């Protein structure tokens, strides 16, 4: 009886592949070959934050593109003012093994989580200003890998087990649960329209979810190894995935297949962080070989290298206005990079 | 998308010879270390053999060494496991697995309950 | 005339030895100063030792070029500075040995706040042991600039702290080498690592032989008779010069991370250029 | 306006206070030693933790030295992702039940995978070959996992290194040293890294594990410090 | 058993996946490049901003 189910499933996968192949009438490189190259991108560091004393996993820019939070394995969550390098806040975490952090769009709350399977939300604005645990959300089985504030009262998280959860911070239990992945979900990203979000797991596939009704809308299986970072295009109709293949790939929801591949022969290490610029033309990818690369998204050609980190680049972020690019690494340093005219 | 599909096996008498063929059509075969794992009908997953990217490094779980031979063919993107002189304890399901990281001497979760990069099943029985 | 020409070559070799001692010490200070990342207690101690050697070499060169009132006062000041800095060099070597021994032996704590105390021992003890010598030499047997060969009491009072500090340093390094040999035998490495013990002992202990270098400082008269005489004098001037050269190279250049970092910076500069 | 100066000096005061707090926390962080207690499934991890929610942390002080031990309780069997978080720990205490399926082979594969990790190549591993008394009984009764699974045990002899264990059957010592030799051959394979292996036939609930772990951590710290001074 | 349950969930997911309508890749690429060129001016990364109003100077 099961063999019939397997045959039906493989027939459906074959027909989906055939539909995708028939949909492919051209190639992104073929159409973009007549576009002026971006050219060499000389980015230099402007600020260096030297407060953390342990390797750093996560960071998130503020809505004002000035305040940024950072999470380090000594159980520390530091909120910096990037303009003046001053430390606005320093929060000691109960669990020293942090793997993700988020900064609320309103700026009043900060998310944190890790191997304790508990998402801690900290209230920055209190009657005295002292930071305290606003609420702990529990219920995930695997390690909390990523978390993003959907709203001041809603937060979406991904766990070590194959499960994402949209919570209600007011009441503290999962409002919706998204399941269907095969491996550990490593990264998360929220679409600009706030209606959808993509999740990349360790099964070499990325799934698109809608927070309203809560089931997978599309699945992309272009990669061939664990996916470590995902991020929507600023348009909201595409996203990029970084994997252990030493390859970054671009997917489109409407096309529902590959668009462009960002592989290079000299690159052997995997990708740990992927982010876009404000216009989306530049794709900044953090690599394990102590460096960071800038790719022309429409040409798949390297445009610059953000060298200067003494360890692997674990986290990368781009400001909302696209004024500077922050990169954190395991050498307990955050470097902010900018271009010069 | 990895699509690790293997074949072979069946019902054989003890002391027979079997040749399991495994094929991958979702990645570059030569870039990954390959292996075979075995799941008994009443036991859990058990790694039985492994071969490196080029074939220079080959190792076995023991009690099957000399009896089992593993060999990959990169031109056909396939792999073969030749087993001889079967004992009435090898009746189980054999999985042709590719562990995740390429160009790496390490790979951790081949013998996991819910591994993603492991192929389908193939029952072989001896009696 | 052969003796005169070999002595002239000896003197110019001595001067050029201090010259490249200055060069290497400046290069080491520049390398270890402007990177903003090699900022640890060990590197700070290395910087202090290097600058102490800078003061020693500068004072010695100035005194040599100044030897034939303003001139008498300058000579006296140079001699006082020379004594203070030769004390400071040995006490800083002792401080570095003490730091290594404590960092390798003391269990727990790992307190990095003791550095100030090390700094207090870095340039506090030499002044405290040189001031009585200065006042004694001013009050009694006031020689013109530096000729100390008629009173043994001043020699003992100025050499006893040096001998005590360097004996303590020798004992501490003996303990450190014992620990290192125990580790090597526990790992059971090859014969190359068996001789690595002597290889890492001799290079780190010839600055300790700097004491045998300084017991007979270059004070040679117009002429001397004996092959062993000029042989040992040439051997001494050697340790003198390198008292700068080899310490400067071994404590920083072969650190095994600084050259990797400079190669990384060279690669980054090449990428920035093209 | 004077405001800009007011918030600027307030920011300076807050930054200096936070810097003082960070230095105070840095002292404690550098004081403590972090250890990751992994294991080969059932190996006695729970009994060892009892003798000495995601992750469990145990704080114990020996000889005025503080040790935090982290055990991954509520985690999935796939370790290829969250194990990278423990690259900078002082040591990984790997407990192996030397006594269903072939547990020894799975433990050997796990140890080889940990040893050959590109991020864990600088992290030392302390081997706890537990259940030595259980292994003794197995060998004495005839139950074998050393010859039955590994046919090289017949062509094996007791190494002439040492035998600190008191009067015991030569077969038991040969078996335990064969297992230790397999682990050591896995560890000392050709490669690179600043890590070392510390095998131990513990099977001890008399607080001897405290002394063993403390001595191993002392050795690791001393070796790292000597390597900083390129003395070896 | 659990195998039949996971198989039926998987086949349901695939049949829900296969009913969607795709858009030609050429049109998607054209839209993506149009968005890239439309906001090209408002990107300090692609076009470096003068240091007078660069807050990170």
């Amino acid at each position: 009886e099961l063999d019939q189910l397997r045959q039906e499933a493989e027939q459906l996968k074959n027909q989906i592949r055939d539909a995708r192949k028939a949909c492919a009438d051209a190639t992104l490189s073929q159409i973009t070959n007549n576009i002026d190259p971006v050219g060499r991108i000389q980015m230099r560091t402007r600020r260096t934050l030297r407060g953390h004393l342990a390797k750093i996993y996560a960071m998130h820019w503020g809505t004002d593109s000035r305040l940024l939070v950072s999470a380090s394995q000594d159980g520390k969550l530091i909120i910096w003012d990037s303009y003046t390098t001053n430390k606005v806040h320093a929060i000691p975490l109960r669990s020293s093994w942090v793997m993700t952090c988020a900064y609320a769009p309103s700026g009043n709350y900060v998310a944190c989580g890790g191997l304790d399977n508990i998402c801690s939300i900290y209230n920055l604005k209190t009657r005295e200003g002292n930071v305290r645990v606003s609420r702990e959300l529990a219920g995930h089985t695997g390690y909390l890998s990523c978390c993003r504030f959907l709203d001041d009262n809603q937060i979406v998280t991904s766990s070590g087990d194959t499960t994402c959860a949209l919570w209600d911070i007011e009441t503290g239990q999962q409002t919706t649960t998204f399941t269907g992945h095969t491996g550990d979900v490593m990264s998360l990203s929220l679409a600009p329209d706030t209606r959808l979000f993509v999740s990349g797991a360790c099964d070499a596939s990325a799934k698109l979810w809608d927070v309203r009704e809560g089931m997978c809308r599309q699945t992309f299986t272009g990669h061939e190894s664990d996916i470590n970072a995902i991020c929507f295009f600023p348009n909201g109709n595409a996203f990029a995935t970084g994997s252990d293949d030493a390859t970054c790939r671009l997917f489109d929801l409407r096309a529902d297949q590959e668009l462009m591949t960002y592989s290079h022969d000299n690159i052997i290490c995997g990708i740990t962080s992927v982010s876009f610029s404000k216009s989306g033309r530049l794709l900044l990818a953090g690599y394990d070989d102590f460096n960071c690369n800038v790719w022309d998204a429409l040409k798949a050609d390297r445009a610059g290298v953000l060298a200067g980190h003494d360890n692997r680049v674990s986290c990368l972020g781009v400001t909302d206005d696209g004024m500077a690019v922050a990169t954190g690494s395991w050498d307990s340093f955050l470097k902010i990079w900018n271009g010069s005219s | 998308q990895v699509q690790l599909q293997e074949s072979g096996g069946g019902l054989v008498q003890p002391g027979g010879s079997l040749r399991l063929s495994c094929a991958a059509s979702g990645f570059t075969f030569s870039n990954y270390k390959m292996n075979w794992v075995r799941q008994a009908p009443g036991k859990g997953l058990e790694w039985v053999s492994d071969i490196s990217q080029s074939g220079a490094s080959i190792s076995y779980t023991g009690s099957v060494k000399g009896r089992f031979t593993i060999s990959r063919d990169n031109a056909k993107n396939t792999l073969y496991l030749q087993m001889n002189s079967l004992k009435p304890e090898d009746t189980a399901v054999y999985y042709c697995a590719r562990c995740p990281a390429p160009f790496t001497r390490d790979c951790f979760d081949v013998t996991s309950t819910t591994y993603a990069y492991r192929g389908q099943g193939t029952q072989v029985t001896v009696s | 005339l052969d003796q005169r020409l070999i002595l002239e070559r000896l003197q110019v070799m001595y001067t050029v030895g201090y010259s490249l001692s200055l060069a290497t010490l400046l290069l080491a200070l520049l390398i270890l100063s402007l990177f903003r990342r090699l900022h640890c207690t060990r590197n700070y101690i290395h910087i202090n030792l290097f600058t102490s050697f800078m003061l020693r070499a500068a004072a010695i060169l100035s005194r040599d070029r100044l030897l034939p009132n303003q001139a008498l006062a300058a000579c006296r000041t140079a001699q006082i500075v020379t004594q203070y800095c030769v004390g400071a060099n040995y006490t800083w070597l002792l401080v570095e040995g003490v730091y290594l021994h404590s960092l390798l032996v003391l269990v727990g704590g790992s307190e990095e706040g003791h550095f100030r105390y090390y700094l207090l021992l870095g340039w506090g003890a030499p002044a405290l042991f040189v001031i009585p010598w200065v006042i004694v030499r001013y009050l009694y047997e006031n020689t013109q600039c530096w000729e100390r060969n008629e009173v043994k009491a001043i020699w003992w009072i100025i050499r006893t702290p040096i001998l005590m500090t360097i004996l303590i340093n020798f004992l501490i390094f003996i303990r450190i080498l014992g620990i290192l040999l125990s580790k090597l035998r526990t790992r059971q490495m090859r014969c190359r690592d068996y001789r690595l013990r002597l290889a890492r002992s001799t290079l780190f202990l010839v600055p300790l032989l700097g004491v045998h270098e300084v017991v007979f400082a270059p004070v040679t008269e117009e002429q001397a008779r004996g092959a062993l005489r000029f042989a040992k004098l040439g051997f001494e001037i050697f340790l003198s010069s390198f008292q700068g050269f080899l310490v400067s190279v071994l404590y920083c250049f072969i650190n095994k991370e600084v050259q990797s970092e400079i190669r990384r910076g060279w690669h980054h500069c090449r990428l920035r250029r093209s | 306006t004077e405001d800009q100066r007011n918030e600027e000096k307030a920011q300076r005061e807050a930054n200096k206070k936070i810097e003082k707090q960070l230095q105070k926390d840095k002292q404690v962080y550098r004081a403590t030693h972090r250890l990751l207690l992994l294991g080969a499934g059932e190996s006695g991890k729970n009994t060892i933790v009892k003798q000495m929610s995601g992750i469990f942390e145990t704080k114990f002080q020996v000889d005025k030295v503080n040790f935090h031990m982290f055990d991954v309780g509520a985690q999935r069997d796939e370790r290829r992702k969250w194990i990278q978080c423990f690259n900078d720990v002082t040591a990984i205490i790997f407990v192996v039940a030397s006594s269903q399926t072939n547990r020894l082979q799975a433990a050997l594969k796990l140890f080889d995978s940990i040893w050959n990790n590109k991020w864990l190549r600088d992290t030392s591993v302390i081997l706890f070959l537990n259940k030595q008394d259980l292994l003794a009984e197995k060998v004495l009764a005839g139950k074998s996992k050393i010859e039955d699974y590994f046919p090289e045990f017949a062509r094996y002899t007791t190494p002439e290194d040492a035998t600190p264990e008191p009067g015991e059957d030569p077969r038991v010592t040969r078996a335990k040293y064969f297992i230790r030799d397999e682990f050591l051959r896995i560890s000392t394979a050709s490669g690179d890294g600043r890590h070392y292996c510390y095998p131990h036939f513990t099977c001890s609930v008399d607080t001897e594990n405290i002394r063993r772990v403390f001595n191993d951590c002392r050795d690791i710290i001393q070796r790292m410090h000597l390597r900083q001074y390129e003395l070896l | 058993t659990a195998s039949i349950a996971q198989a039926r969930k998987l086949v349901e997911q695939l049949k829900m996946e296969a009913n969607i309508d795709r858009i030609k890749v050429s049109k998607a690429a054209a839209d993506l490049m149009a968005y890239c060129e439309a906001h090209a001016k408002e990107d300090p990364l692609l076009t470096p901003v003068p240091a007078s109003e660069n807050p990170f100077r």
